[PDB]
């Protein structure tokens, strides 16, 4: 029944250590967003984890879209103006915009608003991320939107997940070549095999699935000789899809816990094509647990894997638990004289001499008729002349 | 308190630690799955949705 | 003559050090203490000593 | 911004102290580095500096914290086409100053480490004795790839990069030749050290920071000893042609 | 344009934290080097990294060195006194003197000097390390000099660098025993040898160098079979040369870090010889990357390397990459009887018994001779009997 | 010098200079013959 405690407590005691300032942030923020839209909006996450639609706001900053609108500065004397230029990543962007750290910005038509609001310690600018709506039925609507923008702009790039030793990285890359469907050299009753799943699965009405009552996933083995181009075929096909491509690079470091992460990252970008080159890369150790992400009680949709083995006896013991596994040979004539045209010999050759040059690179890989075509082209380009006959009998020999 | 009921599943019976088995406790009965028989091959197309396009005869064949 | 950005100046106060004013009050009475009880004069040779052989002795 | 207050050059202009007993003098000797650097100059930590011509202006503002001493690194600038136009330049002043550095990666525990020293004993390409036509060769390729034109790639749509392979019995001036190029050549040259962290992760750090070299030469000497579980990862980093 | 923020800050409100105390104590340390020198200290680092010349500094007061002047105590009542005694190092030094932390010291002639400010934090006692010139030119000079007194004080030590687990371990040790060159028991033809390039190296000027353009830097590796004493004559060949000498000891947990720290800290003491006993014990996977720091495209100068294996095959796999290569065999007769002078049989033996224990001593290695040297005083000392023809027919039996 | 030095390479033959050098300089002769030997042996 007694207290030790006994000291009586003023009331300007009671206060809440931080609140002070940010309570009056908070309603400043409301009231600057009514003054200017007329609506309230009220705090749906004080520091918000998210980073997606976070992520989305830069961008669309950046990028000058007409979207979002710059509301107001937070600190007078903070930062107004910002750079996107990181020189961390390979790919430098150099657009100076309104800063986002410091900055309240609303999506008007969206109902939905977003302040950084800086702060100091120890000793760097840090900031709490504040995400405001003008009611539960437009923050939901605005999540709801945020996987579709990210999918759509996922289509115009490539994703690349490195496996490192503390998990996988991930870079987004340019689309600087387009991939038309009539550049994917190959064996034309199997191109027209593949492409009868990834017509469907991807640039189709997804109503097929349910109609015939097929899961919505697909995992394709490409196998072959080494030096058969399986890797170009594979991303001349990744990049015929109009879908997010991923592309999965095994190391080193790959182990359950880098696959599960990579799975998720692409399913996210469901429907999305994952590229998985040399699987046969990845350690004997982790291998079990793979194939069981595609097969097992709790595998998931939305993903079709293409995978590329010189080894096929090691990824899938049962040779089966992909669902197909395509045989790529050497190129045929045919084939050879596609790659030709396509690769630019053209350039300094008749068609006759093309059509010979297919008919005399017999047991050639796709690689070799390229180490041709470099070899050939100095030639005509330092000679005047190209040899190819000359050149063919030579590389042969 | 009360029960764990185990089910193990292995595509390498061989690779098992055979003190898993033959015990109340741990496993005490195994089953085989092996490939379907013709009756059952056809009892599969059936459910799967093969009759959408093929004949009674055709599925049969 | 380059300028100064801050132009502030400190009062008297602000020049106070951090702890110190525990700490010297503290080291004072130690020594005045042993001054009573010995009538020498003990000063400071490691205020906060890191070797641990003579203390567990 | 170091360097050039450092070397004494014209810009950046000294604007200000932040602190009047914070230190206005620093230098350069650090005891950690290979090469002792004692040039003595105005503080970076604690003032102000501007580029005038540019309109970019630099402050790194002391402040205290956990006793320890550190700084903001704040940048201004007099508009948003300024700022842009300093950022683009960036990449061609590293470029310039690499080509009178020997850039080397070695490869540690967490990853590469970079490190820029000038070459211990210089080598003119008359220093190394080799049969004419070999030598005359093997720097004509590289004499040509970064002063003939590159109409060649483009016309062709062929990757703009080579790579030649040097091998032989030690102590026959492959070392020699390699040394002959960075004086002789009007691009960086860049060095790695394979050692045993060598992995996959350190491999992307390398060719990241050496094609943001580019155009350069990058030296791999004893590329035999490149550990066997990181070889394919290299030859992926190798097709995947920045040019 | 509107700010979210418009609470206006009373003045007080602008003062920075710890510059009030820091600024004082600043202001005041150069109010009292002026007071006493009467010229005007400027600080050049506010928190110094660098330890080196901090090191000297201490080495200076506690070795009642005049140089450095005791200015003033910082805080009445923290500590005036110090000593260098701690447990953790091999050699206890118990002198005591002014303390380093809470005082002032000025290099008055160099214009150069060291404030140690102590203050309270996490919750230890820690300070600032502060370092003040009186211009630009002074404060240059003084770094200039600090590598060459820290030459003059390793020239009168030793320093071993063992490899651990996270780096590599630095330890001074007192030169108890000068070696005269006339102590190196060696062959005397391949003595002289080495000695040219060691004189040349060490006890010359240095204009040799320059004069045929010949790189500054010397690497010999010395074999032989077991027991044949490589690692006494190491030492005492190093022992001949008046500058600083390092050991590295391999360990197993040698990799290409602990190289790399291990030169770059014995090239801090250039000219210095640096010896490597047992090249052969180091691991497997670091050995290309360690030839190249002796022979690569950015390998340094101003390193003597000296070397020993008992097997020549594993280390040098040319043999070849160091400069030179020496075998060192067991003794003759001459070699033999030169160490038993050397090590003292002479306190219980006359010439003649030297001479003929030199003689029958065939095939033994320095090792035996000296096991023999034990074995053969304690009987004197014991028996008043040495017995020695009785000694080494029983030792090789 | 050049015949005698058949199957050296380079870095031979600059410790060959070296060599000889320090020997000419300190003692007023090379020995070139000597030391070709000296380092074949």
């Amino acid at each position: 029944i007694p207290f030790i405690y006994q000291y009586e407590e003023k009331e300007n005691e009671r206060a809440a250590a931080g609140y002070g300032t940010f309570g009056y942030l908070i309603t400043r923020i409301e009231e600057t967003l009514y003054d200017q839209y007329g609506v309230f909006y009220e705090l749906y996450a004080s520091d918000d984890p998210n980073t997606e639609y976070w992520e989305l706001l830069v961008e669309d900053v950046r990028s000058g879209s007409l979207e979002p609108e710059h509301v107001a500065y937070i600190f007078e004397k903070l930062e107004k103006k910002t750079f996107a230029y990181d020189e961390d990543e390979k790919e430098p962007d150099y657009t100076v915009h309104k800063s986002i750290r410091n900055s309240v910005y609303a999506y008007p038509e969206k109902g939905v608003a977003f302040a950084r609001i800086p702060y100091f310690q120890d000793g760097s600018i840090m900031s709490f991320d504040c995400l405001f709506a003008v009611n539960d039925e437009k923050m939901r609507a605005f999540l709801e939107g945020v996987r579709p923008r990210l999918w759509e702009k996922s289509k115009r790039k490539v994703t690349v997940f490195t496996d490192g030793d503390g998990g996988t990285s991930r870079e987004q890359e340019a689309i600087v070549r387009e991939v038309q469907r009539s550049q994917v050299i190959m064996n034309p009753l199997l191109k027209k095999e593949i492409y009868r799943s990834i017509d469907q699965f991807f640039h189709s009405d997804k109503s097929f699935y349910q109609t015939y009552d097929i899961p919505y996933k697909r995992g394709i083995l490409l196998y072959g000789p080494p030096g058969n181009g399986k890797t170009t075929l594979v991303k001349s096909i990744a990049g015929s899809i109009d879908a997010p491509v991923a592309y999965w690079q095994i190391t080193e470091f790959t182990s359950s816990e880098t696959i599960e992460e990579v799975f998720q990252a692409a399913r996210r970008l469901a429907p999305a094509v994952l590229v998985i080159e040399d699987i046969d890369s990845m350690p004997e150790d982790v291998r079990s647990f793979f194939l069981n992400t595609l097969d097992g009680a709790t595998s998931k949709e939305g993903l079709f894997l293409i995978g590329t083995t010189n080894y096929p006896e090691e990824i899938d013991p049962g040779l089966g638990r992909f669902d197909r596994a395509y045989e790529i040979g050497l190129p045929d004539e045919e084939l050879r004289l596609e790659y030709m045209k396509m690769r630019g010999f053209g350039i300094f050759l008749s068609e006759g001499e093309i059509k010979n040059a297919a008919k005399l690179t017999e047991g050639f890989s796709f690689a070799q008729l390229g180490e041709l075509y470099v070899s050939s082209a100095l030639q005509w380009h330092q000679e005047g002349n190209h040899h190819i006959e000359t050149m063919v009998k030579d590389m042969t020999g | 308190k009360e029960g764990l009921f185990l089910i193990g599943t292995t595509n390498y019976p061989e690779e098992i630690d055979p003190g898993l088995m033959n015990r109340a406790g741990r496993f005490d009965r195994a089953y085989e799955i092996g490939l379907p028989d013709e009756e059952l091959r056809l009892e599969y197309m059936k459910m799967r949705g093969f009759g959408i396009f093929l004949s009674e005869g055709e599925i049969k064949n | 003559n380059i300028p100064f950005i801050y132009q502030y100046e400190e009062k008297e106060n602000e020049r106070a050090a951090a702890g110190y004013g525990t700490f010297g009050y503290l080291i004072t009475r130690i020594e005045e203490t042993l001054y009573d009880q010995y009538g020498v004069f003990y000063e400071l040779y490691a205020s906060d000593d890191p070797n641990t052989e003579y203390w567990e002795l």
